[PDB]
């Protein structure tokens, strides 16, 4: 995930944290791969 | 803060501070409240009381 997050600000890495955490808490799944792209575009 | 739910409201979203938006910790989601389609317009007229003086057909119309 460190590799795939080129051009991310720390803030955006934090906004990514809440999202993957919420899915992980809600669902038991983290789709890091899916969510970096959703954040790019 | 520890326990505040914020609800902001605007008719002029263009004039919102963009910094308000899409940060967790300050307005994580925005919702557009649009004009009603027919089904919603008809639902409104029913709960509002148009039925007091209009038939089911006059309300559909």
């Amino acid at each position: 995930a460190a590799k795939l997050t080129e051009g991310f600000s720390f803030a955006q890495l934090g906004e990514l944290y809440v999202s993957s955490a919420l899915q992980w808490h809600q669902e038991g799944n983290h789709h890091i791969e899916t969510m970096v792209k959703d954040m790019t575009g | 803060k520890e326990g505040l739910f914020l609800i902001g409201t605007t008719n002029y979203p263009e004039e919102i501070d963009p910094g308000l938006m899409n940060r967790a910790g300050r307005f994580d989601r925005a919702y557009e409240i649009g004009l009603p389609d027919e089904e919603l317009r008809l639902e409104y007229m029913k709960m509002r009381g148009f039925g007091i003086f209009l038939s089911e057909g006059e309300i559909k119309n």
